[PDB]
């Protein structure tokens, strides 16, 4: 709240995942803390009952080189997955995240994954 | 307390981590990360450091928890090792994520000081550096 930025503050609290359900999809967009960034090439996300999911719609940021990965889309403090289901039955959908990516400050954070159960609550936050 | 449990980590040679917690002397668990960039470049550095006279008086080891935190599975991250380079690495198979978790490990790389009691007497999440090191050898309280 009073910083949000750097590499003073630990991932766990660096990362605001704001689950945003609606009728059409599940939108999971969660503010990554200036200075730490995530690769959209590692970032898992899907959510669906029994695989009724089309794919997962990203927004896109910006390219970022890299020594060993190249060079691939990375997030820095925008991200927004938009999971459009390809069956429309009002049945309860689980829902799968993985943050995966690194700091500029030299800090490599393995990939967090945290499940959510979709069973209709609107907001969703992990129970760390 | 679990010493039996440390006792038990094997390696990724399948040797037991007592070969680096005997003779009363501290140790530093180190964790990482398989497919990670800045992680690949400090696994030379690790063991450069590792060689280095002045850190031979600290068992320093790198522990990864194969299926933890999403990382590669029992089975994988062994076998990950073992096509890799460096015949020399100290890395620890922590199944489950036994260390990890009673550190509450959620960021690398993790320095875990144990001390000559077989006792985590530092945690530092992030990076360290010589002068940090040089501080710790004066004073264990030296955080940060």
């Amino acid at each position: 709240m009073a910083l949000d930025a750097n590499d003073l503050l630990p991932p766990e609290k660096a990362f605001v995942p704001e689950l945003a359900v609606a009728d059409d999809g599940v939108n999971v967009r969660f503010r990554i803390a200036d200075g730490y960034y995530m690769y959209q090439a590692k970032i898992v996300g899907k959510t669906n009952p029994a695989d009724l999911l089309g794919q997962p719609s990203f927004s896109k940021g910006e390219e970022k080189e890299d020594e060993f990965f190249g060079r691939q889309t990375v997030y820095h403090h925008e991200a927004q997955v938009a999971f459009p289901y390809a069956k429309a039955v009002g049945e309860p959908y689980k829902l799968v995240l993985t943050y995966q990516g690194s700091a500029e400050a030299g800090v490599c954070y393995p990939p967090v994954d945290t499940e959510f159960d979709i069973f209709g609550n609107g907001t969703y936050h992990p129970q760390t | 307390m679990v010493p039996h449990t440390l006792s038990t980590l094997k390696t990724a040679d399948n040797r037991p981590a007592s070969v680096y917690l005997k003779k009363d002397k501290p140790t530093l668990i180190k964790f990482w990360a398989s497919w990670c960039p800045l992680c690949l470049s400090e696994l030379g550095q690790t063991e450069k450091w590792a060689q280095d006279a002045k850190f031979s008086s600290a068992n320093l080891i790198t522990v990864a928890s194969p299926g933890f935190l999403h990382e590669k599975k029992d089975g994988d991250f062994q076998k990950w090792y073992a096509g890799l380079n460096y015949p020399k690495l100290p890395v620890v198979t922590d199944n489950g994520g036994t260390i990890a978790q009673s550190l509450n490990i959620s960021v690398y790389p993790s320095w875990a000081l144990i001390g000559k009691d077989g006792d985590v007497q530092r945690i530092v999440k992030g990076s360290i550096n010589e002068a940090q090191a040089l501080a710790l050898i004066r004073d264990p309280n030296a955080d940060l």
